[PDB]
């Protein structure tokens, strides 16, 4: 299975009430392993997973130092953008940054990313070739010319195809029992009587990892996409995820519906039926 | 500026069995900006020891956070999640249903 | 690990 490593950064300006809030988190696939909170007392990068705790002090002092530097960058960016858009110093704005790499099942570099957003909208992003940029608007183009002129893309390329993939591999290795595991979902159905001539059939998939999963309903082998109530995959709080798909079934028709669960943790897809 | 309304899901970590330690969760997602007020309620009262995951976001930049507290479901106790955000005129309250 | 270079806009 292919994997990925990603770092997410959120910086929020609090006009008249201190420095902006800066939150940074790192992930390997769907498992968080580090975090940083500018409002936290420690002021250090902290571990959020078992397999990273065994990194020595050098690692923690290094990432803390670099995360603090990231924080400082987003602190200056907020002001730059505030001016690029001629905005009041009273309003609260948000800048987001995301960068990382994906490797194939062969653990080799597949693609790299480095995107940036302002108040929820794309601002600038590195293109797949890792040499050109996608400037959202007019303000974004000023940054693009400056990153072009400074040869920013070239440096990110070195990081995304080198360090990023190398540490991803190291992490995948150090956390084998975790990151390289495949937790099949626990499944079941619930039957609730809507009224007299109908009932809601809900298909459950629980305690599964990674998050990716496909849960669909069928009537006589026909896809019920449009008639399926499908929720957003949520976290259990213990590293596993949960999800459900439901449909309304006319009386005496439970036999016609099948629930199909596709997940990497399954030896073969599952076909559940109320019975 | 962009403003996305938070989606809300109130559920327990494990299947609810009366008298057994569990975790009550409230997952908020797809919202923007990030400032958001999330409380877990027990019979209408705000639960004090509520922790939450580190702020993060999805491919489309919308935020998501997990609020949770340890608890023991009883057959008489009712729980819910009250959320407030700039895209909501009044607090939004979603009840816990052992079947969702 | 983090990228060692975080240029500013």
């Amino acid at each position: 299975g292919s994997h990925s490593m990603r770092y997410f950064f959120t910086s929020v300006s609090r006009p008249g009430r201190g420095e902006p809030r800066f939150i940074a988190v790192g992930y390997v696939d769907d498992t968080q392993f580090v975090r940083f909170d500018s409002d936290a007392a420690s002021q250090r990068m902290e571990p959020r997973a078992p397999w990273i705790e065994q990194e020595g002090p050098e690692y923690w002092d290094g990432e803390t130092r670099k995360v603090k530097a990231h924080s400082q960058t987003h602190r200056v960016d907020l002001g730059t953008l505030r001016g690029y858009y001629n905005q009041s110093e009273a309003g609260s704005h948000t800048v987001q940054r995301m960068y990382g790499c994906d490797v194939g099942s062969d653990w080799r570099f597949l693609r790299g990313y480095h995107q940036y957003a302002y108040d929820g909208k794309d601002y600038i992003a590195l293109k797949e070739d890792l040499r050109s940029w996608t400037a959202a608007d007019m303000a974004a183009q000023t940054t693009k010319h400056k990153w072009e002129a400074a040869h920013v893309a070239e440096q990110l390329r070195a990081y995304l195809e080198g360090t990023c993939v190398e540490w991803l591999r190291r992490y995948l290795e150090n956390g084998k029992e975790t990151l390289q595991r495949t937790d099949a979902p626990k499944t079941h159905m619930t039957h609730h009587a809507v009224s007299d001539h109908e009932a809601t059939l809900r298909c459950w998939a629980l305690s599964f990892y990674p998050a990716e999963i496909t849960l669909t309903w069928q009537r006589d082998g026909e896809d019920q996409t449009q008639d399926t109530e499908l929720v957003e995959t949520r976290p259990a709080g213990d590293g596993t995820f949960q999800k459900w798909a439901a449909v309304v079934v006319p009386s005496g028709q439970e036999q016609r519906y099948t629930c199909h669960v596709q997940h990497e943790g399954l030896p073969k897809p599952l076909t559940l039926r109320w019975e | 500026m962009i403003q996305r309304t938070p989606k809300i899901q109130v559920y327990s970590r494990h299947p609810a069995e009366n008298g057994k330690s569990n975790f009550l969760n409230c997952y908020v997602s797809g919202f923007h900006p990030s400032d958001i007020e999330v409380d877990l309620l027990k019979n209408g009262e705000r639960i004090e020891k509520v922790e939450h995951s580190d702020l993060s976001f999805s491919k489309d930049w919308s935020f998501y956070l997990l609020y949770y507290t340890e608890f023991t479901p009883t057959e008489k106790d009712e729980y819910a999640c009250r959320v407030n955000h700039v895209t909501l005129s009044q607090p939004k309250i979603v009840k816990w249903d052992r079947d969702m | 690990i983090l990228s060692a270079l975080v240029g500013i806009l």
